[PDB]
């Protein structure tokens, strides 16, 4: 999870 | 299938048979004084061992495939190579020798740098505990990001959003797009992930 | 579509072939037909079709 | 550099030029090629920011022709043959730029495939209620004729009255542009510019006004079938179109001052399968006899020189990508699909 | 008519009628008067010329036929 | 002595249209042409219309010649799905095998 | 003209090859006299007729004349690939020989069309099972 890429968070 | 449970896979691989036995370890050398005594499969006429085969793009390329129609499924994926390359070369000459050392001209590497960089790490499968479906956020096998990446690429570009363009020019601007960390099959694998932020709670299901 | 000489000779073989010569449409041709074969009704398979 | 060379004038190329890419200006690919180059040429001149022509033995052939041509002689027939993607098509415009520069007029039909289908306008004629215009078809072709002849569209005048309609007509002594103009700017009246161009071209060159060079890329067209229909849905035969029945008159060797210089094309013909390439195979009875005697000149595939030349001339474009493709097993594979042809080799070279 | 013969005649043909008529124009383009006909179509090159055709029009076509009725064609029309 | 009353009804069918068979035939010929006037024509298509209703061959139906059955009927040996394979199934029918493969 | 050739066959499917790969030569394959690439213009079928050849480091070094019948595009050069590999095995040492079977080139594969069954709809669909 930590390591996830979410993308440009908003 | 008719190949007895005998039968083994063929492996096609030059350099694995050219190896001198010196470097052979006593481990694979038994394992090739036994294949002299196995039956092994035809191979596919899918792969082959020429210098330019790529198991990513033949993997691509089935799943595009329609109704086993695949002449047309390798003729839109060479079009789309053809597409991509065009596109760097067109974006090439028109920068500086400066910005020239950062276009990439490659599609094998934009291909591939562009499903990886589409790949979602977690995903919502649903666990049950209590009698009740939790789509809890479990990890993904490498298998299942690889697949994954693929068919949000080719479900994007199939997507009737996309008006009278052909598939070789919807492709290639997704796999460039993607290839930047930019466009609609990025966004997918962010809120996925985002998704399994949110769900983290049911982890416990 | 055909040349006189091809006409001519295709009138001729048509005499010599026992086959018909004058100018003749389809809807007439079913008259060679009926004469050329035997009526269904004539066939043995038909009229001792039960013992 | 090892294939390329830095003679540009197609008048010098030699023996020695075999197998070498000479690069064509940008105001010549303007000029004597707005139209005729193959569509995926033309992509990769786009790409590679040139355009660069292999020197090969057929245009070579074509050349050594052309160079001791007597003007005083008939016209003489050249007709390229091959199989399907050898570079019969780019032959040709070795050819047409050869004599581009030797200020010849041009008579380039780029496709005479495409007269012969897929029409939308099919009007009939004035001048002749039997036949059909092709307002669409002669109005652009009619527009590079004008921008590879410009130069020369001033001093040719025509030699006699042509009417367009009651109140308009062109009179004696007139500019041949003014032909090409009415033609461009009135569709309607396109189809039958055309004819008079090739009409006064054909008389002005056995006066000794200039050399012509008549083009015809597709010329089993002229003499095969066609599937443009009739309003009562019957089929039309070349004979009746217009822009046919006049272009079938420039390939006649009833004039002299020039030459006639075609290509026959399997790609894009109408009822012929896919392996037919040879002359009488794709251009019938009616066409052999039409050009007979002819000049029949063969072109091959690319042999092991020409092949290296030409991987040699896409790894200086950096067009080959794939990292195994500069190697010898790379090349060999390269070899063995094309089996060295060149259109095949482009087109595998195209996505890796 | 030549339509239904089975065997191509290059006697009275098109590529007769053709050749004659390209001769006759080198012959004036000379400013040559020897436009006898039986003279022009009694040269040996006529002969390769004749027997060139008729094998493309009676026998497979093919790459050496190709090439024998180019190289007789050549010869008449003077190209070198 | 016929399997039933539907049998001996084809039986006279058959009978009757082997009858009539050559006369048919003849006022046929003068129907199906474009050669002899429609006035001729006409005539005869009254005369064929004007024949018994049952020696018309197209009311000739293949039953089972051992049971009646109208359908199910294999032409060949002119029996019912159910009596051919009564046969078959008990080997009296020569060459005729259950199909694996 | 004494030169060495070797000759084998190949079923693949319903297509059926016979091949003669000559000792030595340019690399030229003829298809029931055409050329390969004339016969074969899908880009999948003569990447088959390279696979042998490639695999052993032979492109270029014999000349084959094969004809093939029956079955489609891709049969034909899969029995093709076949019938090659098994005459190209005279010209390869033993130990090359035992490489291309365990690389599937000299196996015949035995993957057939399967027969529709009656009471379905193919050989392994079957009908719609009624909506109850
Ligand atoms: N002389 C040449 N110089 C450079 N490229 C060439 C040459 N000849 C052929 N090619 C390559 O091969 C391709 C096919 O050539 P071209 O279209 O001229 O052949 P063709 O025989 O006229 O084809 P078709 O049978 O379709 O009419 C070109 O687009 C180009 O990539
Ligand atoms: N509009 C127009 N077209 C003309 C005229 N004269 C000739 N043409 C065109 O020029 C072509 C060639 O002329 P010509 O040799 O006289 O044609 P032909 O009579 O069909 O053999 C014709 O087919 C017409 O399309 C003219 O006075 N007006
Ligand atoms: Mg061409
Ligand atoms: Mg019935
Ligand atoms: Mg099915």
């Amino acid at each position: 999870l930590a390591v996830a890429d979410f993308g440009p968070r908003d | 299938s008719r190949y007895s449970p005998e039968f083994k896979d063929p492996l096609i691989d030059k350099e694995y048979y050219r190896k001198p036995v010196e470097e052979l370890t006593e481990e694979e050398k038994y394992v090739r004084e036994l294949k002299k005594t196995q039956l092994i499969k035809a191979a596919p006429a899918g792969k082959t061992s020429s210098v330019f085969e790529d198991p990513v793009i033949s993997k691509f390329t089935n799943m595009m495939m329609i109704g086993g129609n695949k002449v047309l499924a390798r003729s839109l994926m060479i079009q789309t190579l053809e597409a991509v390359k065009r596109k760097q070369f067109e974006k090439y000459h028109a920068a500086s020798a400066e910005e020239q050392a950062t276009i990439e001209r490659n599609p094998y590497t934009i291909f591939h740098q562009a499903l990886k960089n589409c790949e979602p790490m977690i995903g919502l499968v649903p666990i049950l505990k209590g009698g009740r479906f939790y789509q809890v956020p479990v990890p993904l096998p490498d298998r299942r990001r690889r697949f994954l990446a693929m068919k949000w690429m080719i479900t994007e570009c199939r997507d009737k959003k996309h008006q009278r363009t052909l598939m070789p020019e919807k492709l290639s601007h997704k796999l460039l797009e993607a290839f930047h960390n930019q466009g609609p099959v990025i966004k997918r694998k962010h809120d996925l992930h985002k998704m399994a932020e949110a769900n983290r709670a049911l982890a416990h299901y | 579509s055909l040349s006189e000489y091809a006409f001519r000779m295709s009138r001729l073989s048509a005499r010599l072939f026992g086959e018909v010569t004058r100018p003749t449409n389809s809807k007439s041709m079913k008259v060679v037909k009926l004469f050329s074969e035997l009526p269904l009704a004539k066939k043995k398979e038909t009229y001792d079709w039960y013992p | 550099a090892i294939s390329r060379t830095n003679e540009n004038d197609p008048a010098k190329h030699g023996d020695q030029h075999e197998g070498q890419h000479y690069n064509i200006s940008p105001q010549d690919l303007e000029t004597v090629f707005p139209h005729g180059l193959p569509p995926r040429f033309v992509m990769q001149v786009k790409t590679f920011s040139e355009a660069c022509l292999m020197v090969r033995k057929p245009a070579l052939e074509l050349l050594h022709y052309l160079k001791n041509t007597s003007f005083a002689y008939p016209a003489i027939r050249y007709l390229l043959y091959g199989e399907k993607g050898t570079g019969k098509t780019l032959s040709l415009c070795h050819v047409i730029h050869f004599c581009a520069k030797q200020d010849w007029l041009i008579l380039h039909i780029p496709d005479a495939h495409l007269w012969v289908k897929n029409c939308r306008d099919l009007l009939q004629s004035s001048y002749n209620k039997q036949r059909f215009d092709q307002p669409l078809e002669a109005s652009t072709w009619l527009k590079n004729f004008k921008t590879t002849n410009e130069r020369f569209l001033n001093q040719i005048k025509v030699q006699e009255k042509y009417v367009w309609n009651k109140r308009e007509s062109t009179e004696k002594g007139s500019p041949l542009g003014e032909v090409v103009e009415q033609g461009i700017t009135r569709v309607r009246n396109a189809t039958d510019a055309v004819g008079i161009v090739l009409k006064e071209l054909k008389r002005q060159s056995s006066l000794g006004m200039f050399h012509l060079l008549v083009a015809v890329d597709g010329i089993n067209a002229l003499w095969g079938r066609t599937t443009l229909k009739r309003e009562d849905k019957s089929p039309i035969a070349p004979e009746e179109l217009a822009l046919v029945h006049n272009l079938r008159k420039m390939m006649k060797n009833d004039w002299h001052g020039g030459a006639i210089v075609s290509a026959l094309s399997q790609t894009g013909s109408l009822f012929k399968p896919r392996k037919a390439y040879l002359p009488q195979e794709l251009l019938g009875k009616e066409g052999f006899d039409a050009l007979d005697p002819f000049i029949p000149i063969l072109v091959s595939n690319y042999n092991p020189k020409e092949f290296e030349s030409c991987i040699q001339y896409y790894l200086e474009n950096n067009w080959l990508q794939h990292e195994k493709a500069p190697t010898e097993e790379g090349k060999k594979e390269l070899l063995f699909l094309s089996n060295a042809n060149p259109s095949l080799l482009e087109r595998h070279c195209a996505y890796l | 008519t030549e339509a239904d013969m089975e065997e191509y005649i290059w006697e009275n043909s098109s590529s007769e009628r053709n050749i004659l008529e390209t001769l006759l124009q080198m012959k004036a383009a000379e400013k040559n008067m020897e436009i006898n006909k039986e003279e022009l179509l009694g040269t040996k090159e006529i002969e390769e010329y004749k027997k060139s055709v008729v094998s493309l029009k009676n026998e497979e076509e093919n790459e050496n036929s190709i090439s024998q009725y180019k190289e007789s064609v050549k010869r008449l029309l003077n190209v070198t | 002595h016929y399997v039933d009353w539907r049998m001996w009804r084809d039986v006279k069918r058959r009978k009757m249209a082997y009858e009539y068979a050559d006369e048919r035939l003849r006022i046929n010929s003068l129907r199906k042409n474009t050669i002899l006037p429609k006035i001729l024509q006409d005539v005869a298509d009254e005369e064929i219309a004007a024949l018994p209703r049952d020696s018309c061959p197209v009311r000739i139906r293949n039953r089972c010649v051992m049971t009646s059955r109208p359908r199910g009927v294999k032409r060949r040996w002119r029996l019912s799905r159910i009596v051919f394979r009564h046969l078959a199934d008990h080997g009296q029918l020569s060459g005729i095998q259950r199909a694996t493969w | 003209q004494g030169m060495a050739f070797s000759k084998s066959e190949g079923k693949r499917k319903t297509a059926k090859a016979e091949a003669i790969v000559y000792k030595h030569g340019s690399g030229r394959i003829k298809v029931n006299g055409i050329d390969y690439q004339l016969y074969f213009p899908i880009t999948q079928d003569r990447e088959q007729l390279m696979f042998p050849f490639h695999f052993v480091d032979r492109l270029g070094k014999h000349d084959v004349t094969c004809t093939v019948s029956g079955g489609g595009r891709s049969a034909q050069a899969g029995a093709i690939r076949l019938a090659m590999a098994k005459a190209l095995c005279s010209f390869v040492t033993e130990d090359e020989v035992e490489w291309m079977r365990q690389a599937g080139l000299l196996t015949t594969d035995p993957r057939v069309r399967e027969r529709k069954k009656p009471g379905q709809e193919g050989a392994r669909r079957k009908f719609t099972w009624k909506k109850r």
